[PDB]
């Protein structure tokens, strides 16, 4: 008889993942600051890493990697990406970013802006967006007078990356859209790609001579669902899944999904994850760690991927909720906690 | 990655390795305290028997 | 020469004191007659060892310690044991009842009665010492004695003994070695009216040493005397560069300057390897990169804490046995391409390093089995705050409901001193964010 | 050198005390004569606690016998192991307490008291460093209810710092001698909040159910009940007797215990508990599941309507004391709902290899549950139903008691009740 505490009463995934516990008749749900626990369902901020892995005769496992934040903070993966030798500066599948702090507050204002000259005189599209953690707050322009000026009337870190110019825009439509994988991480620390995806469209035609409405560059479903005025038009909610997809790439481009794109995703996340497991690993740690990933990737006209962020508290796809919290509890939970397929994750096979 | 100050004997060394360069209450003091919490003692001491002489 | 005068305060003080002097006999070759056959010089000397014994004309090695309880039975083991003949009686001093596992009652109630006795004994061996360093003081967090007549004692040694430096080996309480429930409470009363009176404590968390001894030495359920010997190995190690000839680490003055930059953070966090059980056939011995290696696994700890997720101010190496400057040089530049070792900007990104040839010695019979070659590693990481927050939580926990607390308001103490010390804890909580976060 | 002196007091204190004596005179080697004939140095190592030594390698239990009347002591003096005890340690009187809290400590018992006290005196000066005192009694009668708590008072003026626990056997109208027992519990149980650091509470209910239904006898004497009260105390006080990494007199075992002064009233438990299939061996998630279970303890309260503030658990026997750790953890972390939260590691366990007489390894439990409370709630339901109409009071206005008194013993006790029902929350 397994016991867990919820410390997160926000999270859609693992309040479904806390239902199908108890609907097992073999987990008990205990208050949510009694220490006597098997599974910890943590809280996305400040949680008490410290006080994990202490009880005696308990096997502790909880839902968050303890430093995975570097990868899931806008400046911290900027950082991560140009300081960490296995993904290099030069790295091939991430936009070009800086760091900027307001001028209220290391930096790199000076560097944007030599790269910045650098594309205004060499004729190149010199479009940017800035953007920052503590946005719903994001401003798209080709000036850099005012993405600077965005940032100083702030109080907060900002990254200034280039704008994809081209994106791969679905047709009917010529609108943009983004790619949302999760990506299960267990305590031995297999990478488990889900197996199902999906695309987050923009209900607008795509317009690159008027980053003024940010209806059209913005992908997210709450702008589309909030000032989009053809939400639900082509899919529902905005929302298209892979099947779809690659039906798509296949009548259009004559190539699938797996070739032209998945191989890149499933590269992106092997680096950024084997990238920083050394440094938040718990196999030889008093307790136990896994977490749900959601990467968000970009794809453009030459078929390329991008990644734009990580997010660590990610949602999930009202379609894909049982589903998926199903096989949190299968390779997650039950991996350590066993009960009294055809696996709907993909194994990132790797070296630890 | 320097190696500075070796020192050499016949027990032993000792090194330093560099790899980068940087960016009370008196004793009359006591004894009150010692005695202030004596003094609540007796004056819980003296309440108890107080109690119990009643 | 200067002198260190050993001082074991309650059960687990005087008994981990009892595993070390064993240790230290059996590395300077003394024996339980008190006779050093090695010792030219009879009946005097200046040597490395003196520092720890002093001589007498019959050619004695009397240890520089006093042993310390509110009660009589674990002391007694001492006088009827293997080693009664190496302290004579005034070096052994015992109370008739304890102090109940009650803070006030160690401190207040019954240190109030003992402590000009302890003094007086200790300045009988401070009159032999041409040149006292200092104090190193061992004692428990949770004992009623180790933590609150420790505290008193701290506060007169420094009346007393002003200019001499003073170090602790701290035991951190654990529910897997035998603990109780006020515990808690002991050990933040202790640490706040002892914080300003000690330059540098070393904390070993008994989970850690528990673990260590079942998972290495294979010991199904361990005892005090495998927990203690394990931690006297770690205690030698420590207190060796002041026992012997060598350049690191060769007064106490020494171990604040390399440990503690700031005052109040002067808790470095230990790690040793290897623990290898004697039990095993034949065990590969270790390279000084695998053992050095091991100094970054969190499974060799004193305290068991995450150092990935802090930040060094300090960094000593301290090996014995088959080790040469080359191999440590070749292993520290193999760790730092590999682990996680964050240094504040305010600090240089070195380590001072000591080899002493000797390799460890292990008492006949023990469970540690002898190898070539060890490490002791003693980093100063914002990360030991962990053992902190933990403590400071089951503080909370309890003083919410004010349970237990009337066993120590009964004793004299006032109830302000519970949340004045939890203060303390609270600054001291913050002083290492404030370190080591961004 | 830790001496404790044992006080029993009234007919049933007497009965259980001498059992109590009985058994483990046996486990520390000591013969009806006082002379030892063991053969393991564990049986003399803590024997002062209990003994005194006398010329000729004699072994003199450090007990005082008290009441208020000759018959029960009479029997004690004859009975297996009377020749053991101090001849001078004998106080009784001939009017006895007729059953009556306002006699043991107003009246008869105000005349013997110092006599009592010239004997507690007189063991307590040769003691080398005084433990405490443990007194057994019951609270429904008039000598171990009313002189007993009027002793407890008057130790506690005389040696106010000395640690004070009681062995209190509660009454029950299931197993009742007459109807002024809630009266005389009510009455002890206000003395007791105040003025003892321990206090094991035995129903005398419970007793009989576990003999009745556990032990399949069907009519239990006070005899059979006496049998499961000298096992449990034998239980307790192991940690006391026999050596071992513990360490612990009996001021730390409350300090650890206690966490509220008023909130000290313990269940205890103990296993096994066979009916004549008794000479099986009895493995430890055996002992554990008993040793936990409502059945096996004898406070009549049921744990599950309440919560733990602490508990320990003492096993004996050669057994693993690694099973031991899996089998306490694996009790709290599958029913962590009855043990506060607010208290860390509130359960600790230890380990004896000597076991009782004729088992190959027990458990004995000792438990601080919120659900004593109701205990108490029934002794004031019965306590009101009577004084309400106030039924049988002139027994007790006789003996110059007003019924201010009883009023106040109410209030006392349903505070104490309303205190266990706010930490329970
Ligand atoms: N590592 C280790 N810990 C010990 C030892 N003895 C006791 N302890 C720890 O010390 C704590 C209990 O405090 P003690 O040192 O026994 O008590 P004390 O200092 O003698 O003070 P009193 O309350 O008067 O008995 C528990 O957490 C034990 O785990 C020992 O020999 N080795
Ligand atoms: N460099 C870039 N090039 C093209 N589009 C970009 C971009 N950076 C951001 N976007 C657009 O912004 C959206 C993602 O914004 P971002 O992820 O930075 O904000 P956010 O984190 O609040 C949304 P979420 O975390 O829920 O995915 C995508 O739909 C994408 O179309
Ligand atoms: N368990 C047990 N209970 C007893 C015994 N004798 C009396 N009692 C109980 O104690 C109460 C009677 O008190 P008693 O000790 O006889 O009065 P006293 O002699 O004046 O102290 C009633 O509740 C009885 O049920 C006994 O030998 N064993
Ligand atoms: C030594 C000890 N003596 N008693 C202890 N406990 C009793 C049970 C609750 C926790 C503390 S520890
Ligand atoms: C009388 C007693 N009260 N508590 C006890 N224990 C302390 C914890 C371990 C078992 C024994 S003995
Ligand atoms: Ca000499
Ligand atoms: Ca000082
Ligand atoms: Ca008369
Ligand atoms: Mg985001
Ligand atoms: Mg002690
Ligand atoms: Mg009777």
């Amino acid at each position: 008889m397994y016991t867990f505490v919820v410390r997160d009463e926000n999270s859609s995934v693992y309040a479904e993942v806390s239902r199908l516990l108890l609907a097992t008749g073999q987990w008990k749900r205990l208050r949510k600051d009694n220490p006597r626990f098997n599974l910890m369902l943590g809280e996305r901020n400040r949680l008490p890493f410290g006080r994990l892995g202490h009880e005696p005769g308990l096997v502790q496992l909880v839902n968050y990697y303890r430093g995975a934040d570097k990868l899931c903070r806008k400046a911290s993966l900027v950082k991560l990406i140009k300081t960490s030798p296995e993904l290099s500066e030069s790295c091939t599948w991430f936009p070009e970013s800086y760091v900027i702090y307001p001028t209220n507050l290391t930096d790199e204002r000076e560097v944007f802006l030599a790269a910045y000259n650098r594309r205004r005189e060499g004729r190149e599209g010199n479009v940017w967006i800035a953007k920052s953690s503590a946005g719903a707050g994001i401003l798209i322009s080709s000036e850099a007078s005012e993405l600077l000026d965005f940032i100083d009337e702030q109080g907060q870190v900002h990254v200034i990356q280039k704008y994809l110019e081209k994106p791969l825009l679905l047709e009917p439509g010529h609108r943009k859209f983004d790619i949302r994988s999760w990506v299960l991480v267990d305590h031995l620390y297999n990478i488990y790609l889900y197996r199902e995806g999906v695309l987050r469209t923009s209900s607008e035609p795509y317009n690159s001579a008027n980053f003024q409405d940010k209806t059209c560059h913005l992908t997210n479903h709450c702008i589309q669902k909030e000032y989009s005025k053809n939400y639900g038009r082509y899919e529902e909610g905005n929302e298209m899944f892979f099947e779809e997809f690659n039906q798509y790439l296949m009548d259009a481009l004559n190539t699938t999904l797996e070739n032209s794109i998945l191989l890149q995703i499933k590269h992106i996340i092997r680096s950024c994850l084997m990238c920083i497991e050394p440094a938040i690993s718990t196999k030889h740690l008093h307790y136990q760690s896994f977490q749900l990933f959601g990467f968000d990737f970009m794809v453009d006209e030459e078929l390329k991927v991008w990644l734009i962020e990580v997010n660590g508290a990610p949602a999930c796809a009202q379609k894909l909720y049982a589903e998926l919290c199903q096989g949190i509890v299968d390779v997650a939970i039950s991996s350590v906690f066993p009960l009294a397929p055809t696996s709907i994750f993909i194994k990132l096979h790797h070296h630890h | 990655m320097e190696v500075i100050e070796l020192n050499k004997c016949t027990s032993g060394q000792s090194f330093e390795v560099i790899l980068k360069p940087p960016s009370d209450p008196s004793l009359e003091e006591i004894q009150k305290k010692l005695e202030a919490a004596e003094e609540r003692r007796k004056y819980q001491e003296a309440e108890l028997l107080k109690h119990l002489a009643e | 020469m200067r002198e260190c005068i050993s001082i074991h305060v309650g059960q687990a003080g005087v008994q981990i004191g009892n595993a070390c002097w064993e240790l230290y006999c059996l590395e300077h070759g003394i024996q339980p007659d008190g006779q050093m056959p090695s010792d030219k010089t009879i009946g005097g000397g200046d040597d490395s060892f003196n520092t720890f014994f002093s001589e007498t004309g019959a050619g004695k090695h009397v240890p520089r310690a006093v042993f310390v309880d509110l009660e009589p039975t674990v002391i007694d083991e001492v006088r009827t044991g293997t080693y009664r003949q190496l302290f004579h009686p005034e070096q052994l001093i015992t109370g008739k009842e304890d102090a109940a596992n009650n803070y006030a009652r160690g401190h207040y109630t019954i240190g109030k009665e003992i402590i000009d006795l302890v003094l007086d004994r200790i300045r009988k061996l401070a009159d032999q010492c041409t040149g006292l360093q200092g104090f190193l003081v061992f004692h428990s967090f949770g004992g009623g004695t180790g933590s609150g007549f420790t505290s008193l004692l701290m506060e007169r040694l420094s009346v007393d003994y002003g200019k001499k430096s003073k170090l602790e080996f701290s035991i951190y309480p654990a529910p897997q070695v035998s603990t109780a429930v006020v515990e808690p409470y002991n050990s933040i009363l202790t640490t706040h009216t002892t914080l300003e009176h000690s330059d540098c404590a070393f904390m070993v968390d008994n989970e850690a040493i528990y673990d260590i001894c079942r998972r290495n030495l294979d010991i199904e359920r361990p005892t005090y005397t495998n927990l203690n010997r394990l931690i006297s190995q770690i205690v030698s190690s420590i207190t060796a560069s002041l026992r012997f000839d060598g350049a690191l680490n060769v007064d106490l003055t020494e171990f604040q300057t390399n440990l503690v930059p700031y005052p109040r953070i002067h808790f470095p966090l230990a790690t040793y390897a290897p623990v290898i059980s004697a039990e095993k056939a034949y065990h590969e011995q270790l390279s000084v990169a695998e053992i050095t290696n091991a100094c970054f696994e969190p499974a060799n700890q004193m305290v068991k804490c995450d150092p990935r997720h802090g930040k060094y101010m300090a960094c000593c190496l301290l090996y014995r046995g088959d080790v040469v400057p080359k191999d440590v040089n070749a292993a520290i530049a193999t760790i730092k391409t590999k682990r996680s070792i964050q240094f504040v900007d305010w600090c240089p990104t070195g380590f001072k390093v000591g080899i002493n040839y000797q390799p460890p010695t292990v008492v006949p019979g023990g469970d540690l089995a002898k190898v070539q070659r060890a490490v002791c590693m003693l980093s100063n990481t914002t990360a030991i705050a962990e053992a902190w927050a933990r403590l400071d939580h089951k503080f909370d926990l309890m003083y919410a409901k004010r349970a237990f607390v009337h066993w120590y308001v009964g004793e004299g103490m006032e109830e302000g001193e519970f949340s004045e010390a939890r203060e303390d804890m609270a600054a001291l909580e913050k002083d290492y964010e404030e370190v080591g976060v961004d | 050198m830790r001496e404790i002196v044992h006080i029993q007091a009234g007919q049933c204190g007497n009965q259980i005390g001498a059992k109590f004596w009985e058994v483990i005179s046996d486990e520390h080697g000591i013969d009806p004569t006082g002379s030892y004939h063991g053969d393991s140095d564990l049986q003399l190592e803590r024997i002062n606690v209990y003994y005194n030594e006398a010329t000729g390698n004699k072994y003199v239990p450090r007990a005082i016998l008290v009441d208020l009347e000759p018959g029960t002591m009479d029997s004690v003096r004859s009975g297996p192991f009377g020749q053991i005890f101090r001849p001078d340690n004998f106080v009784f009187g001939q009017s006895g307490a007729g059953n009556n809290w306002a006699k043991g400590h107003y009246t008869e018992g105000a005349e013997l008291v110092d006599s009592v006290l010239d004997v507690v005196r007189k063991e307590s000066e040769s003691c080398d460093c005084l433990q405490g005192f443990q007194l057994t009694h019951s609270l429904g009668g008039g000598t171990g209810s009313g002189m007993g708590t009027l002793l407890i008072s008057k130790i506690r003026e005389e040696y106010p710092d000395r640690i004070m626990n009681t062995f209190s056997v509660m009454p029950s109208p299931k197993v009742s001698d007459t109807v002024v027992e809630p009266y005389n519990a009510t009455l002890s149980v206000h003395q007791l909040v105040e003025n003892t650091d321990e206090t094991y509470c035995i129903d005398n209910e419970a007793l009989y159910d576990i003999c009745f239904r556990t032990l399949k006898l069907t009519t239990p004497t006070y005899g059979d009940l006496n049998h499961l009260v000298s096992a449990t105390m034998s239980g307790v006080t192991t940690c006391l007797r026999f050596p071992g990494q513990l360490n612990a007199d009996l001021r730390k075992l409350a300090v650890n215990m206690v966490p509220f002064p008023r909130l000290h009233f313990f269940m205890p438990g103990f296993a096994p508990l066979t009916s004549r299939q008794q000479y099986r061996a009895l493995t430890v998630p055996e002992l554990t599941q008993q040793m936990f279970d409502s059945k096996n303890m004898m406070a009549a309260c049921d744990p599950r309507h309440g919560r733990y503030l602490t508990v320990a658990a003492i096993f004996r026997g050669r057994m693993s004391m690694k099973e031991v750790d899996e089998q306490m953890l694996n009790v709290q972390n599958k029913n962590s709902s009855y043990f506060v939260e607010w208290i860390p590691n509130n359960v600790k366990t230890a380990v004896c290899d000597i076991p009782p007489r004729g088992l190959k390894m027990s458990a004995t439990f000792i438990g601080n549950s919120t659900a004593i409370q109701e205990l108490f709630k029934r002794i004031s339901e019965q306590f009101t139903a009577m004084f309400r109409r106030k039924a049988f009071l002139h027994w007790y206005t006789g003996e110059g008691m007003d019924e201010m008194e009883f009023t106040e013993a109410e209030s006392n006790m349903n505070d104490l009740v309303s205190e266990y029902q706010q930490y329970q929350d």
